[PDB]
């Protein structure tokens, strides 16, 4: 509807951290519409232009040797003190997730069927969730959704298995996460 | 090196518009942004308030600054516009639904730009206000933007959903449908 | 309309700790005016520059929707208010209101009352113009006289009456040491226009 | 699996083309990896780089004045001439869709029920695909795909209606695409 | 200006894999590619060879050059490696399908790079190669690349279908499931 | 394996038109061959670039799967083959052959024979080395001598003749102007090794 021609600009700054907080790496990026156009990267030190349009920008900015030096602290100035201030209710939040298996078509035996095994609600998104037939695991007809970012803090991930159910059979889902010391497993019984 | 973590202060300004977005990003979840017109701090988890605080108004000072240098850099582009890109819109609930249980709507508006959109989540066609909540625009390494909506709603055979977002990259307004089978 | 005070509601000075001086100085001989001035441009959506030299600069005249910028963007308008300085921010293409704007003969009186639990013992005068009038300016000419007159800077609140209308704005600092002017100033926000002609005031004072 | 680093070197040259070939405009870009670094824009008349990595080329190029003209004659000698030689097999492909409408869930009345109206199998992908209630336009409960390219030089699209099967009534799935002079019209009566 | 058509004449190279591509684009559909081994052009659609020619041993000169580039321009970006991006899969009919009535299945592979991949058609979890087409990587404006890959079959409540797709960016194969409902 | 032709494949000389020079230049006194070298580098996946010096250059080896050039990659190899020039493309970190390179005592002999229709009137000589040989160097050295002793440039092909297996090459362009040298030396690019010691080769010219 609107036709007017936009026009954005987005500054963004990232804490990269690893191991914890042992190796931290700020990159802090100008963009433009959808083009970074200058970033500095505590990497290197210093502004460079991502694109022509920084040019100006890198340059300028890299002469102001107060602004370098403040960046050149805020791995520790800003990235290690957020960490720190954040850290119990972000990097030490842990959300069990809640297992259900069901077939997919609830319909009779001896038929293609996949059984579905939902993981939801967890957090963080490190999950392995495994299928076994009959106390043996399962590599092959796993259609797994990958991990999805529900937006609220939370994370879910439903994992499929083709099956042929034939009776007497049991299917179980094993779920592993930060928030259980032992797996989580949901059984399923083909239909007798 | 393999990555643990990463906290992403973002903030962007949008002419014409004149919108502007403040808001601290761990992990693809948002900690919190901050009210521009209210000038108040809002939490994505009312808890995390009780563990920290930001002062809610130096956001604005930020704001002021990126449009100045919006200005600038629009003018140095010689005015080159944003090219808009559609978003893709996926819709699925929570958790597994049972009939007469309640459950979520989530509607993922994904990599899309400029940040600004419209979205309804209509029950048998009728827009549904009751309960709706939202995130604000999160930010992607490939510079477009990340948004969702929410629609607490009660499970049965007879209702079907729609989430129908508007984008000025889309021709016309996109329904992702949801009806219990 | 909206309903008088359940009397657990008004704010304590009492409750408050650092210098009233700082809720005075936003009535204490102090606000902004312009005469047909229209809006040069914005910061963000829901506000509104103005060339008001009073000697300001430029004020950033803020509403609480969208709505009430695109209203009189365009609009030669006539601006009053109680501003604030500390944490304004805005960009021009330092003071910030969240003011009320009229747009557009005879100068015209008001009258006010009020005080002491439930005791009536003052008068007042409060004059205007044509086009039409806000709960801003007068709110702001009746306190500008009773800190001078009464020494204003336990609990105060101004009721404004219209027809069958009635709401009040407090006139006390929050439960605590700083006093956010921004925060306070924003209660002006939707541009609350009354008639000068049949509006009844009064300053409840206890 | 593999954990060696990937270089990756992208040239591309396209011919854009405004009312036929009335406005022609050539952009030949140099992508390194997923960075374009610089470009030759026949609007420009010159190569330009476009980030820091391709200045030496942008430079050096505009050095060499006869590669300047040729690329300036370009669009006439390659993009008009192109567009010639492929003219009758692309630009002027015109492939007829077949519509077919069916409700999504083979069921009975007065009950939600979608009905698909399925567009495939054309070219060019320009296409408008309307709904009639009772000879009346439906603007109300579309959920359409949008337009599917299938990579065959064929199109797709899927149209939905939500309706309220009621007896009695007839949709009208109708399509207008430049391969008929007439549109398509595919009806469906509310089983009664 | 609203733009009408664009033909894309795109070609790229690739270290360690020394993989390399010729090809012509039209709106998104290749008109053809050099096989660069057999050193002969491939027309997506025949038709297309009664209209018009290519001189297939000319493609080999430019890929010769793009890989010269490629050993300077990896020197100089001081062997800045490519972030590898995984791909969004789809797999979808060529038409309505019908049971016991010939179709087509597409494996739609998108916004990906570099340029490698691995797809396999998987019928009950067992390959299929009869009939299996694919489509070489096509351009994208954002430099990435896309790609089809397809399988005609015949419909039945019988079977069920996969794509699976590795991609050096995802952490594990993708499998995109189709089945008659 | 190879099923002898059906009569109507053999290509014919009387349907070509432009100078069979360029066909003979291929086998007259010219071939690339190098002793005990290994790859350097690659320009594609499926092929190899060696290290001939013997004036040449650098010359691309070609093959038709990767494995092949991966296979001869870091190895010592011998060369052999009728290279090309026009359109030799290439780019190293010139001449182009989709060679036969065999890996790594005595000098040893092979034998031919054939001509017109099905007569027999010839027997001819071709020696080799160590480790294995290609139906590439055998099919050069038989036309070698062929062209300087028969003038050999209707249709001629020559047949291998292994155990139980027996596959042929024709030795005539195709039916245009044009002969596309690098076209017709492709037909070498699946390294066949064929072994000197039992091997029966026959030329069959007509």
């Amino acid at each position: 509807g609107d036709t007017r021609p936009r026009f954005l600009w987005q500054l963004k700054f990232e804490c990269h951290f690893f191991n914890g907080t042992e190796r931290v790496r700020l990159l802090e990026r100008c963009i433009y519409n959808q083009e970074e156009s200058v970033r500095f990267d505590s990497d290197v030190g210093e502004y460079r232009a991502v694109t022509e349009l920084g040019r100006p920008d890198a340059e300028y900015w890299n002469s102001q040797k107060d602004l370098l030096e403040q960046r050149r602290a805020a791995v520790d100035t800003y990235c290690r003190h957020n960490y720190g201030v954040g850290e119990s209710f972000t990097v030490q939040r842990r959300v069990e997730p809640k297992v259900t298996v069901y077939p997919s078509k609830t319909q009779p035996l001896q038929h293609h069927n996949l059984l579905v095994c939902s993981v939801s609600g967890f957090y963080p998104g490190s999950i392995e969730v495994r299928w076994f037939r009959n106390g043996q695991e399962e590599k092959a007809g796993v259609v797994s959704t990958g991990l999805i970012q529900n937006g609220d803090w939370t994370f879910q991930t439903l994992v499929m298995l083709e099956t042929v159910p034939r009776s007497g059979e049991v299917y179980t889902c094993q779920v592993e996460h930060p928030s259980v010391t032992s797996p989580l497993t949901v059984e399923w019984r083909a239909r007798s | 090196i393999k990555e643990e973590h990463v906290i992403i202060q973002a903030e962007f300004y949008l002419n014409p518009d004149q919108s502007g977005e403040f808001m601290f990003d761990f992990d693809g979840d948002e900690i919190f942004h901050v009210d521009m017109a209210k000038k108040e701090t809002v939490w994505r988890l009312e808890e995390f308030g009780r563990f920290a605080s930001f002062e809610a108004q130096g956001a604005l000072a930020n704001i002021a600054v990126d449009k100045a240098n919006l200005e600038i850099m629009t003018k140095r582009s010689n005015y080159t516009p944003i090219t808009n890109v559609p978003p893709e819109v996926t819709v699925l609930t929570n958790s597994p639904v049972e009939l007469r249980e309640p459950n979520v709507l989530i509607c993922f508006i994904d990599k899309f730009t400029p940040p600004v959109v419209n979205v309804t989540w209509l029950r048998n066609g009728k827009p549904v206000t009751t309960g709706v909540s939202e995130t604000v625009f999160l930010p992607r390494e490939d510079h477009l933007f990340r948004k969702f909506h929410y629609l607490p709603f009660l499970p049965s055979t007879e209702d079907v959903y729609d989430c129908r977002v508007e984008h000025w990259g889309l021709d016309e307004p996109l329904l992702k449908h949801w009806e219990f089978d | 309309s909206q309903p008088d005070p359940k009397p657990d509601e008004l704010h304590k000075s009492s409750k408050f700790t650092g210098l009233m001086e700082n809720m005075k100085v936003l009535y204490d001989d102090n606000h902004v005016s312009a005469i047909n001035v229209k809006s040069i441009d914005q910061f963000l959506y829901f506000d509104l520059i103005y060339s008001i030299k009073d000697t300001y600069d430029n004020v950033r005249v803020e509403f609480k929707n969208k709505d009430l910028a695109d209203k009189y963007k365009d609009k030669y308008v006539d601006v009053f208010g109680a501003n604030y300085y500390y944490q304004c921010y805005f960009s021009k293409k330092k003071t910030c209101m969240y003011g009320g704007v009229t747009e557009h003969d005879k100068y015209r009186s008001i009258t006010v009352r009020v005080f002491e639990d439930g005791k009536n013992l003052l008068s007042f005068d409060v004059q205007t113009n044509k086009k039409k009038v806000t709960a801003q300016e007068l709110d702001y000419l009746t306190r500008h006289y009773l800190v001078k007159n009464k020494k204003l800077y336990e609990t105060g609140y101004i009721k404004f009456i219209e027809n069958e209308n009635s709401f009040w704005y407090d006139m006390m600092p929050a439960p605590g040491d700083k006093f956010d002017q921004s925060k306070y100033l924003m209660m002006y926000n939707d541009n609350k226009m009354v008639d000068s002609k049949d509006v009844k005031i009064e300053v409840y004072l206890t």
